[PDB]
Formats: C-alpha cells, structure tokens, sequence
C-alpha cells in the first residue's frame, strides 16, 4: 500500500533512568539568621507555582527500594555535611590527659567536672581551665580518676561552626530537562507496584532532611490508615517503613542551663566549652500523649494483622541488641543532639480484637560521627540557654524476631540501622523517567518527489 | 492538554497535540538563571550538580537535533518521509495502530530494529535527494 | 552598520540589516579557544567564571533558537506567519510604527502580552500548518 | 565507507557520502552517558578535562551549525547560493576541480580569502533573498 | 611583646615571588550580552546618557 515512515518530535515516550537533580528552596533562613548546613548560602529558588498533571489512562511501575533519588539523596547529606565541617576550628589540641571529678554527690552524678592543660593564643604559653563534658564522651585510662575523650582513640576531632543551623529545612528534589519525576498518586500502595495513578509533576514535595533513628519525624501521610511498606515481607531481616494517616506530637527539652566559656587555643580558634550550670540538674525529657499514642499503635497492628499470619499475636519488644547510640531514639535538636531511651514505647502487647502522657529519659552527646562515618567525627558546641523541640512523629522502623521457624507468634522491635529508609518513608511515591522525544510511525504520506 | 498530558492517550491524540512536550524539553523555570542574586566559594555540591545537570540537558537535546538536521526535518515538528515501510517491522494496519497502541506501548514494539529504520532514514531523504539536484540543479 | 549600529535608528533600518546583531550571538573572539597554550591547577576563579559564562552562552542561543524551531522559522532569519494581526495589541497603521518607533521603545510596547503572542504562533504556523497534510499529503 | 573514510579520495567521493562525517560530530560513545553507576569527590582531574571537553563539543557543533541558519541552509546538508564565484578565487575549471583535488588540498586553497566568501554568502542569500519577500508577500 | 594578630586571627606568609603589582585586566561580556560605555564627557553623577558605545 507504499505506506511510508513519518517522524514526530515530542512524542511522549519515556524509559526509566536516573541523572542527575538539584536543590529547590524559596525565601528561607535570610537576613536574620542563615548559614544553614544544607541550604548552603543559595539554593535555586523554587517557583512559587507546582505543575503537577494528572496524567491519564497509565500505569506505571514503581520501585521504591530499587529506587535511586534515595541513594542521590544520602551521598548528597554526607557530601553537604562535611562540606560544612571542613572550614572551622579543628581541636586536635584537646587530646590531653583529664583528671575530672564527680558533681555534688554531696556526700545524681553523670556529667564531670574536667581540669586539663591546653594552649593558648600563644604557642610557648600554656593555660588550664575547667569544662564540663558529658558521660560516655570520656573514658578512664588504668585515688583521682584520669579520664580521655572517646574520640581521640579513634578518628579526628572538629567543632561544628558556632552560628550554624541544624534545622531541617524543605528541600526539593526537581529533574533535568528532557526528564521527570513520577508521583504515586495511589493512596494504597502495597509495597511497590502498578500504579494506576500518576503525575508527572516537575519538582516534588517539600522534603525535609530529618536526622532521626528508629522513629520519623515532621514526615508525609497518606490519607488511608497507615501503612506498611517492606522491600519483602516474610524475609524477617528486611527493616520496616511505616506510615501514619495523623502523627503524633512529641516534645522534647533540656533543662539544663549551659553557659558559654569561649577559651582560644591559639589564634582565631575558639572552643566553646560547657560553662557551669545554672539550677538544679534536670534529666532531659521527651512527652507522648499516651491516649495519642495507643491508638497510633494499635492502628499498626490492624494492618499488619492482613500481613502477618492473620489472626495470632504481635508483640513489642525493647530494641534488641545493638549499640546505645542506634537503639534510641536519636535526633538533632537546636544543635544539642539527644538519645532517648525507648523501651517505653515498645512494650504493650493487645491481640484477639489534665491527661497522663508516656515520658521518655534522654541523654545528651557532643562527640557525633553520624552514619556510620569513621573518618572525621564533630564536637558539638552546647547550645547557650533553653532547649525545646516540638515536632510530629510521621514514621517508624521495624526489625526481625529472630528466626522462629514457623511456630506460634511474631514480635517487631524497633531499629533504625541506617539512614537512607529515612529518606524512603519520603519518596516511596517518586520516580524519575527519562524523555525520548524522537517517534517513528508509518503513514500513507509522502514529501515532495524531487528536490 | 499539559506536559506528557497525552502520554496514556491515543497515538492519534499524541498526533494531534505534541508540542507541549517539544516546548519543555530545553528549558526551565527550574533552572531560574542560576545565581542568588538579591562566604563567596560557589564550589559548592549544589553548584556541581546543577551545572552538570544544563550540560545534559542541552547535551541531550543537541543530541537528538542533530538527528532533525540530516533528515531534511530540522525546520518543522513533523515532516514525511521518501522510505517505504517495510512489512517485517509491523504487520498491523493502518487504523490498527493508531488508534490501538498509544506511543508507550509503540516504542518498545520498534525499539529492536529503531536504530535500523534511523540508518536507513539518512539515505533516501538527504543522501540522494539533496544529491538529486545534480540533475535538477541545472541543465 | 556594526554590532547594534542600527539600534538608535527606525525600525525600517533594523529590518534592513540584522544579521550583524544575529551573527555576533553564539561566538566570541572573546572566548579565544581558551587554554594558556603557548603551577598546574585551572580550578582558578577565572576559570569558573569563563565556563558558567560560555554555558549560559549557548543555553540563551538555544532556548530562543529552539523557539525559531517550533515556528517553522528555524532555516530563515525572517519568516512570515498565519496568525492575524489583533487590534488590541496596537492601534498605531502599518506605515506608523515601523517609521517612527524604532525597536527599543517597541519592545516596551508589547512586552505585557508578548507571552501571548508566542503561545499563538506556535498553533496556527505549526499546530495545524504542519498537520494540514492529513488531507494535502495524500489523496 | 566509514568515518573520514573519503579524506584521501576526490572530492566526487566525498561529495557522494559525507553524512557519516557530519553524523559523527557532536554526540560520541566516548562520552557515554558519565557516570560510575553499576570515596564521594567528582572534583577529580579527570571529571575536569571530561566537562570541559564536552562543553566545546557542542560549542564548536553551534558555532558551524549557527552559520548554517544565516544562510537558509540550516535544515539540509548541502544547499545552493546565489552568490556568483569570483574567478580571482581559482582559475581551474569545472571536472578540474572535482576529480583532481580531494578537499584536503582544496581547504588549503581557499583558506586566505575563505573568510572573504563567508561575509559575501550572508548577503545575497539571506539579506536579499529572505528581503525579497517585500515585494512578493503580497501585493 | 607578642605580635598584634595572634591575639585575633591566624597568619600566613605571602608567597616569596609574587608580584602584589596591579596589571590592567579587562571586563569583557558574555555572548548574547554587551558592554554599554558612556561616552559623554560630563557626567553629572548619572543620568541619561546621549553619546553610548
Ligand atoms: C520538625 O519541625 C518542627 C517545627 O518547625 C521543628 O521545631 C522547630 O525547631 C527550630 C530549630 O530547629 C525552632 O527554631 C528556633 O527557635 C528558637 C527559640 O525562639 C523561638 O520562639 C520565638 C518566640 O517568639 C514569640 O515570642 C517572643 C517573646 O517570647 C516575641 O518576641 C516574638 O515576637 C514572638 O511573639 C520566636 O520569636 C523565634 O524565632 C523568630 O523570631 C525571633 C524574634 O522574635 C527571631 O530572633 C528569630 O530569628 C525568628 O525570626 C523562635 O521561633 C531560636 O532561639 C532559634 O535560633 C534563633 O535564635 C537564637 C537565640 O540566640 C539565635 O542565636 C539564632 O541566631 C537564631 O536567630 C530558632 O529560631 C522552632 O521554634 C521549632 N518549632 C517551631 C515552633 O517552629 C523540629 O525541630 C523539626 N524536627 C526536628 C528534626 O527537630
Ligand atoms: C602605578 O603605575 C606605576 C607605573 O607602572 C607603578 O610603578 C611600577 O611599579 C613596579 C612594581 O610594582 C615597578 O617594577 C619593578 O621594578 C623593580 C626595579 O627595576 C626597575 O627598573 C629597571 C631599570 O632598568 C634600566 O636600567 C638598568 C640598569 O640600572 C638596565 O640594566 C636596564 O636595561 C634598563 O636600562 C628595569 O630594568 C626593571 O625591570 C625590567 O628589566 C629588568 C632587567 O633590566 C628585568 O629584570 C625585569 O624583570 C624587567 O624586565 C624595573 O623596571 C624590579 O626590581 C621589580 O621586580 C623585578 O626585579 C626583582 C629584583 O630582584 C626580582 O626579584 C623580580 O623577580 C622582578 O624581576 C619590578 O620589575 C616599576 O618599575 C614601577 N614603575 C615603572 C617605572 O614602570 C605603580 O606601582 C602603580 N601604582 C601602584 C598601585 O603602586
Ligand atoms: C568545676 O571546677 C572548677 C575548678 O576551678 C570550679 O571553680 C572553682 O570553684 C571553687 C568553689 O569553691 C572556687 O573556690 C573559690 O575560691 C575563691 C577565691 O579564693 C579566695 O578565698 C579563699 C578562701 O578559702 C576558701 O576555703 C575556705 C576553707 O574553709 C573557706 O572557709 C572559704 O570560704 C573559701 O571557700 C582564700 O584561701 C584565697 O586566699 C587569699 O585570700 C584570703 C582572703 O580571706 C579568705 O580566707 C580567710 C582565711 O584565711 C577567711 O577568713 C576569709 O573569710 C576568706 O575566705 C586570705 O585569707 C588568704 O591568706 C589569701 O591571701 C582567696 O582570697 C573563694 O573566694 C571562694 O570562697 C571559693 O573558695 C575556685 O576559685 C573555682 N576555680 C577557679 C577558676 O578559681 C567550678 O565551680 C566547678 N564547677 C561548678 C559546679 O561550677
Ligand atoms: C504536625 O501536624 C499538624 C497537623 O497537620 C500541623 O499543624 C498544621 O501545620 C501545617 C503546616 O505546618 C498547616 O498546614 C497548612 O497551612 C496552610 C496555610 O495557608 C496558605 O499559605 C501557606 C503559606 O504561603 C501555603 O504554604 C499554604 O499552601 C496555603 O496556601 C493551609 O492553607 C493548608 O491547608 C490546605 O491547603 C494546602 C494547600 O496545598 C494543602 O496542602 C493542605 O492539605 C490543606 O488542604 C494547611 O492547613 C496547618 O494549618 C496546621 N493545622 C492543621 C490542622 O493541619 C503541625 O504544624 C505539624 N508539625 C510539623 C512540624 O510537622
Ligand atoms: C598541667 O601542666 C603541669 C606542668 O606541665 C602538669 O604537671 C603538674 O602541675 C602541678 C601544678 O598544677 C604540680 O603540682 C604542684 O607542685 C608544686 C611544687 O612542685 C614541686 O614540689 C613538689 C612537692 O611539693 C613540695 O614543695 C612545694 C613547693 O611549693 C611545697 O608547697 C609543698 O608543701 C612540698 O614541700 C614536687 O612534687 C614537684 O615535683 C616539684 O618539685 C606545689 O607547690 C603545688 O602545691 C602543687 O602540688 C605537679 O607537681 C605537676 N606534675 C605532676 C606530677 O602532675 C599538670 O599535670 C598539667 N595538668 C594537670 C593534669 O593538672
Ligand atoms: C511494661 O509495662 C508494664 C505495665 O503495662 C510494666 O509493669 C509495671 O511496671 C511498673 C514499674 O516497674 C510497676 O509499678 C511498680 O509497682 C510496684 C509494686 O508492684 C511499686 O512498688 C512501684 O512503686 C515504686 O516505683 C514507682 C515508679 O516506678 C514510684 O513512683 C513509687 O513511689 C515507688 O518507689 C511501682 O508502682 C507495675 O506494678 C507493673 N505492673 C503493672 C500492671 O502496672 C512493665 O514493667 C513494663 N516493662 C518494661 C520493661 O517497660
Ligand atoms: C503487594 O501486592 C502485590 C499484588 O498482589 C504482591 O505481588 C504479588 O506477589 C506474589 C508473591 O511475590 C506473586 O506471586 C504469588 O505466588 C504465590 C506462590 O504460588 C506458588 O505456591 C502456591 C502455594 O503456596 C501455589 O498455589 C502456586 O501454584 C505456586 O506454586 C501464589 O500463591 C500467589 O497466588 C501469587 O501467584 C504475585 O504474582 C504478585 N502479584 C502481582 C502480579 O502483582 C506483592 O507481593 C505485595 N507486597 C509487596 C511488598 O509489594
Ligand atoms: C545631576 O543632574 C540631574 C539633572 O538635572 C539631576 O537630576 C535632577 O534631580 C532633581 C532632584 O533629585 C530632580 O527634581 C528636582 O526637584 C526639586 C524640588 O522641587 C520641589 O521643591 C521646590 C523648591 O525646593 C519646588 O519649587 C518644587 O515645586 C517642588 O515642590 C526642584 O526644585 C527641581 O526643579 C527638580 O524638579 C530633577 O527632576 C532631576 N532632573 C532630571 C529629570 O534629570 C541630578 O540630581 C544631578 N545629580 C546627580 C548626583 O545625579
Ligand atoms: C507539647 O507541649 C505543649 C505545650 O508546649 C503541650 O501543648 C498543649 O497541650 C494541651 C493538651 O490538653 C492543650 O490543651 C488544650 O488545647 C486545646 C486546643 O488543642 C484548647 O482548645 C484547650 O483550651 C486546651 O488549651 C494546649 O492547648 C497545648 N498547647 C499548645 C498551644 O499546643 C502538648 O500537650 C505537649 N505534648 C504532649 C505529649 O502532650
Ligand atoms: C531489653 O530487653 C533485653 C532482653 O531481651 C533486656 O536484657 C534489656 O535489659 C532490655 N532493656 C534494654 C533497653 O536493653
Ligand atoms: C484528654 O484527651 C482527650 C482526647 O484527646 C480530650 O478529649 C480531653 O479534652 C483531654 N483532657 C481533658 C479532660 O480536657
Ligand atoms: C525488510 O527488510 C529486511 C532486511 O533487509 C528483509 O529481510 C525483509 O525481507 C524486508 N521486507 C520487505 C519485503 O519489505
Ligand atoms: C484580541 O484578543 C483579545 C483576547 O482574546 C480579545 O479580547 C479581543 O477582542 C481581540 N480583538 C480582536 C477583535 O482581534
Ligand atoms: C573578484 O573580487 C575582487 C575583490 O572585489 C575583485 O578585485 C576582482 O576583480 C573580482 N573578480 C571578478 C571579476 O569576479
């Protein structure tokens, strides 16, 4: 019928793959307060108007574990945190010998008061003054107790800038010409699968790069009852993401009062010791309304019920195993970082179908090397004044009940072991296409002859 | 109508918009002309990957231009072409395609045998028929 | 004449030549095929400076370029389209603008619907001028 | 056949092929999509000769196809002008040039004045020719 | 006595050959973008200029 090839530039087509994004962020921190450790001091502003189409009549795959905006997500933190290390103060000096003592006993006792020797602004000069540190961030050594701080065995030592801020802000995550982001708008979404729903939005939601162990925080809620995500149930060592349809609210204070004791050590450099304190010594604390918090957990195990052996029984156990600093709860607040015991959280039990509010202990760490980083580790300067946190709990994480072959009943403790399942519990939904805008067809159409 | 809003529909439909994904496929308002405007080291991990970022997309948008120009297409969005269609690649009909297939499930039907049909679009376009002004050129 | 040597002068003149204003668009004796040719680090401030520049070069040439292109304007520097002139974008005659406004003040004179503008150009030059030979290209 | 693979032959061969050449000029499997995929510090020497040495692929791939465009001949590989040739360029005659001379010397004849036609090319083939419009666009 | 900067900020050397001797350098554009100098020989602080290059 001589049908012949015709070309078409724009066609619709596209093939999964992944290049390369960057940041989006409108009017933030600014005049008053900025250096913020992962806006930097300019990120492209986003535009104040989100394309998002609801693209019809396709069903597209995701994956969200083989997904890879998660990975450019998390060698992006670990490349923006260093960033934001590498030109300050470095304290290669404080590796001395400590001779420190208990804090009225009154003969209660869990942070030191440390004399140690130290330089000065001068090189030939030297000075002793006093600072008070926090327990487990100094070990003893072999009448009067000589301590060292934990790090100096190990990796070196920095102290985090003095005016820099540990908030999580929104970050956007927003495709390249030729290419888009695919949003699941299908609000069951069992695992990963067809969905039946999608946009082509160009810049996704306003992801927040929430620092945080075992337990999510200022996250995105689907509407339906919360839920359940795993790479592969059934495989017991496969962590689990959880997704609330209301969070919880969860505040959290140290009421501590830290003076600032700025002492040079040399020139320029000046390490920000804890002063003396200020008040009675408070243990820092962390509230969870406790009606909001049963039901939030009994929701859970509704839904993991139609996933786990139906009808039988679910148990919660404290984190299992590990190390003090991955088995809790931790997180940055204000610059102070916290590790709250949660052992509190995870030990009901329900099976066969003004107010009190839960209050969980919290320790204080200033020596932090986050994931896993054996490289370099950061001194955190205490935050001079008052300390609150007020955010909302939007996720969790689950583990393993060993490996009880078949048997009677099934328990999930928590543990948050890494932190790129963070940034999961925020794009399970996306994923990024690449355009091909070049289409043959055949039509019974034909130019000109000659020419 | 908007960016890709055809991409499930018809191939007709596809055909009867299109350059709403032409149009945004350079250019951005993402790219927002780069700089803060309104510390001074723009070495920045921010600044590396959205620099490499305007490289692809120009790269990539060269790439499949260059394409356009030695086909004879390069001045308009759909142009017809002097090569038979050859019966192995398809046998369905002329309305048989067109208004069953939708272009997504289209380009994994060629995508064997694409870069062939691309080989012989070339030739009979622009290696003999720019060539045939020798004779037509001037007698 | 030379590079914007008609800008001052009435619009009839810029229609006459252009090309000096179009050719000294994309490159520059500036850029000089850079290297020092003739310390071993080029991660100098200068060196960020000239590449960000010769970037936002060719991704200004080719975001208006690629407009050219979907008009079917991309062969010629001046093309003619199907799209009727609307009275409300000017009240001014045919002899009256091109004589006595001069292309600077012009541009101020269309710049709050030109986005208008543009969306209609695409259509009726190329939205169904490209797609008339449905019928025309073979019966 | 094959890249260049005409150089040495007369300029009728070259004249007959010649796609492969311009195919194989701004896109290449050598760049093949960057990437490790399959330490975190892309600042290393080799990323640094890798974007720059993509940058002037397609800034040397614009410059050329820019002069394409001011001369009408932007979407064919091989146009004709209405520049008359000046017989001070070269006194040899027609098949002299053609089946005697190969192109590699032929650049080497040109190139003193080849600047010299480049300036007159602009001219009557689109300063003139794309003007001509005036009279016959409509009357 | 004790120098003046050690009890503010740190100190490095400058580099032993190195000229601190100010050359012209030269402002030049961008494709797409031009340089508009003003030509007028009075100049009252700024104000619209009728002879621009
Ligand atoms: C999950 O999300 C939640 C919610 O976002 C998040 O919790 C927030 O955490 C951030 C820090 O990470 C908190 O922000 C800090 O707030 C510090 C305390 O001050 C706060 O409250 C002030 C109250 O002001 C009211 O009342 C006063 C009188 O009491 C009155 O004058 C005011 O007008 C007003 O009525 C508030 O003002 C203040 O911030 C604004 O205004 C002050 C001036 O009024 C200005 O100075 C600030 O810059 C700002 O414009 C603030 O909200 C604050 O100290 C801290 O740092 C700033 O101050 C220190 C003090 O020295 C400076 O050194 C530094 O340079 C900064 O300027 C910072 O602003 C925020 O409050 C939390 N929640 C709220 C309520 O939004 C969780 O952290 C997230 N999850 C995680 C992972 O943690
Ligand atoms: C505003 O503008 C003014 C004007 O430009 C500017 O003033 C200039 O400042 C610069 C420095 O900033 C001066 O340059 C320095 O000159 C140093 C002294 O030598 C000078 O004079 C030499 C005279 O040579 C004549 O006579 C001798 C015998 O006496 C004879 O052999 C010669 O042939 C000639 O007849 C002159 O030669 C010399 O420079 C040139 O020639 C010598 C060799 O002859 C060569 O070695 C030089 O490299 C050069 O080619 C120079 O002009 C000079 O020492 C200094 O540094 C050089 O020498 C040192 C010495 O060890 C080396 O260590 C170093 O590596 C360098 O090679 C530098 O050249 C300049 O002279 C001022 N003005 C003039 C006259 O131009 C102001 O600074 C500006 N405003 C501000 C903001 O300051
Ligand atoms: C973390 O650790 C750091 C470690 O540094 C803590 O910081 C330290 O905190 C302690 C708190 O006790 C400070 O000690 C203070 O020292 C000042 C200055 O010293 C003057 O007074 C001394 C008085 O003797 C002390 O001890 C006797 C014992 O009974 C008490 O009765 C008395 O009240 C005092 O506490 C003098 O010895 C010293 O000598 C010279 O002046 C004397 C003046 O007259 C004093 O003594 C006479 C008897 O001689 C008394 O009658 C009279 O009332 C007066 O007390 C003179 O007689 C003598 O001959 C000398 O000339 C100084 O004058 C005291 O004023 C405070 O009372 C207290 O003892 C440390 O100074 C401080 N560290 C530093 C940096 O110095 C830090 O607190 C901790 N963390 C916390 C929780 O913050
Ligand atoms: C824990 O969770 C509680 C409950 O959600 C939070 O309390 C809510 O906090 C949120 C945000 O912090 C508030 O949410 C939104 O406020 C909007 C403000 O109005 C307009 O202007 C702003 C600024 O320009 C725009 O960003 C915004 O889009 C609006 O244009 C409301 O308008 C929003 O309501 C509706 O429209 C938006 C538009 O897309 C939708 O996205 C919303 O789903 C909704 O349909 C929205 O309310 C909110 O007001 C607070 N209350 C409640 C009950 O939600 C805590 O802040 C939160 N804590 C943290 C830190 O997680
Ligand atoms: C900080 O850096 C210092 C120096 O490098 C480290 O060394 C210790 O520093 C402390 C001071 O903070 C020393 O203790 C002091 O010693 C004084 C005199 O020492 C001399 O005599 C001692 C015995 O005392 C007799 O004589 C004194 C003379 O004043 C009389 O007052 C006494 O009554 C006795 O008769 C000898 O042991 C010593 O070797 C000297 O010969 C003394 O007057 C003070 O009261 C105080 O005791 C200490 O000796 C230094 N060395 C040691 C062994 O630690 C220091 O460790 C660094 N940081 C720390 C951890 O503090
Ligand atoms: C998991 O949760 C269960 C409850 O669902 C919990 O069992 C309860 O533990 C608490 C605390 O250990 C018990 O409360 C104690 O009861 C004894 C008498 O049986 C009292 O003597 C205790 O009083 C002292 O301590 C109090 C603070 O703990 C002080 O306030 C008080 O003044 C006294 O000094 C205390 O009241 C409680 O009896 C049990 N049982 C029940 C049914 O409540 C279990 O421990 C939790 N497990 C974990 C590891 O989380
Ligand atoms: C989310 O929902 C998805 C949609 O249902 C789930 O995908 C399904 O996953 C299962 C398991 O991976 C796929 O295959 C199943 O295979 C079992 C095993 O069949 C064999 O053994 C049984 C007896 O045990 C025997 O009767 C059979 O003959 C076989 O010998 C079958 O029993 C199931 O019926 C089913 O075929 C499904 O094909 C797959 N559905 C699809 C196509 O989407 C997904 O697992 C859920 N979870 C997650 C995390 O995504
Ligand atoms: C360089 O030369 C420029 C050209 O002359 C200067 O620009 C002129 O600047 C002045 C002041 O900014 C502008 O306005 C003037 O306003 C005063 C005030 O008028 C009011 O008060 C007076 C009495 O004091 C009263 O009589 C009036 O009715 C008002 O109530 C007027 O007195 C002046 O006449 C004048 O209007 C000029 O408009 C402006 N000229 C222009 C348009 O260029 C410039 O200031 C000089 N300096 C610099 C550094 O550039
Ligand atoms: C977190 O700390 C905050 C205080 O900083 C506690 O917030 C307060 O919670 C009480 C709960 O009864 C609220 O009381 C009631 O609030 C309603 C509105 O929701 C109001 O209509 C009533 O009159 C009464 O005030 C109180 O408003 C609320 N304060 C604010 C402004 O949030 C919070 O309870 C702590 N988290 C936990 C674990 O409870
Ligand atoms: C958690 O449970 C284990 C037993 O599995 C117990 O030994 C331990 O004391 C409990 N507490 C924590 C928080 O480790
Ligand atoms: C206690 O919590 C319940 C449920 O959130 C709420 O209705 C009640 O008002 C709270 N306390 C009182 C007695 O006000
Ligand atoms: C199509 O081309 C292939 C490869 O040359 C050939 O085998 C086949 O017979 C052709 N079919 C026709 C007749 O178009
Ligand atoms: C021009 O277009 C505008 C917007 O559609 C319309 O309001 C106006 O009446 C038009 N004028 C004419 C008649 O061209
Ligand atoms: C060719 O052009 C040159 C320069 O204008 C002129 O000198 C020469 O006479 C011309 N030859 C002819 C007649 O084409």
């Amino acid at each position: 019928e001589n049908l012949w090839v015709t070309v078409y530039y724009g066609v619709p087509v596209w093939k999964d793959a992944e290049t390369t994004l960057f940041c989006a962020s409108d009017a933030k921190a600014y005049e008053t307060e900025k250096h913020n450790v992962w806006a930097t001091h300019a990120c492209v502003p986003t535009d104040p108007n989100p394309q998002e189409i609801h693209l019809e009549n396709v069903t597209e795959e995701f994956n969200m574990w083989k997904n890879n905006m998660v990975e450019q997500m998390h060698t992006d933190i670990i490349s923006l945190w260093d960033q934001s290390l590498k030109p300050c103060v470095k304290l290669t000096p404080l590796c001395v010998t400590l001779q420190c003592t208990n804090v009225t006993n009154n003969i209660r006792g869990e942070l030191k008061n440390c004399s140690f020797n130290m330089t000065t602004e001068l090189r030939d000069k030297k000075q002793k003054v006093y600072s008070l540190f926090y327990r487990l961030d100094v070990v003893q050594i072999n009448s009067n107790k000589e301590y060292r701080l934990i790090n100096c065995n190990t990796s070196a030592i920095t102290q985090a800038c003095p005016k820099v801020s540990f908030e999580p802000i929104p970050i956007h995550y927003c495709a390249p010409a030729g290419f888009a982001i695919l949003k699941c708008k299908d609000k069951k979404f069992n695992g990963t699968g067809p969905c039946p729903s999608v946009s082509t939005v160009q810049c996704t939601h306003g992801i927040k790069p929430v620092v945080s162990t075992q337990l999510l925080l200022n996250g995105s809620l689907a509407e339906e009852e919360v839920m359940i995500r795993s790479e592969n149930i059934t495989n017991n060592a496969k962590n689990i993401l959880v997704q609330f349809n209301t969070p919880v609210q969860i505040n959290c204070t140290r009421p501590n009062n830290n003076t600032r004791k700025s002492i040079r050590i040399g020139p320029g450099q000046a390490f920000y010791a804890t002063g003396d304190i200020i008040g009675d010594i408070r243990q820092a604390h962390c509230n969870v309304s406790k009606a909001t918090w049963n039901e939030t957990l009994g929701k859970v195990v509704k839904q993991l019920r139609k996933h786990f052996g139906n009808n039988t029984i679910i148990r919660f156990a404290n984190s299992s195993g590990g190390d003090l600093e991955v088995t809790t709860h931790s997180f940055n607040c204000g610059g102070e970082f916290f590790y709250c015991n949660t052992s509190g959280l995870f030990n009901s039990t329900w099976i066969s179908n003004s107010n009190d509010s839960i209050t969980l202990p919290c320790r204080i760490k200033q020596i932090i090397n986050m994931w896993q980083r054996i490289g370099q580790a950061m001194y955190a300067p205490p935050i001079q004044g008052v300390i609150r946190c007020v955010s909302n709990i939007t996720g969790l994480i689950l583990t393993r009940d060993g490996g009880s072959t078949n048997s009677t009943t099934e328990t999930f403790r928590p543990g948050g072991g890494d932190m790129r399942d963070n940034w999961r519990s925020e794009l399970y939904k996306y994923k990024v296409v690449k355009i091909e805008p070049l289409g043959v067809a055949p039509t019974r159409c034909k130019r000109r002859v000659v020419g | 109508l908007g960016f890709l809003g055809a991409a499930g529909s018809t191939m007709g439909a596809a055909s009867m918009t299109l350059t709403v994904q032409a149009r945004n496929l350079l250019s951005g308002i993402v790219q927002q002309q780069s700089n803060l405007l309104r510390h001074l080291l723009k070495l920045t991990v921010w600044g590396i990957k959205q620099l490499q970022a305007r490289v692809l997309a120009v790269e990539r948008y060269l790439r499949d231009q260059q394409l356009l120009g030695i086909w004879g297409c390069s001045g308009k969005l759909i142009c017809c072409t002097n090569v038979p269609w050859n019966s192995s690649w398809s046998n369905r009909n002329l309305s048989e395609i067109w208004d069953n297939m939708t272009w997504l499930q289209w380009d994994k039907e060629i995508s064997n045998y694409t870069q062939i049909i691309y080989g012989l679009l070339e030739e009979s376009q622009n290696q003999q028929e720019k060539n045939e002004q020798d004779l037509l050129a001037l007698d």
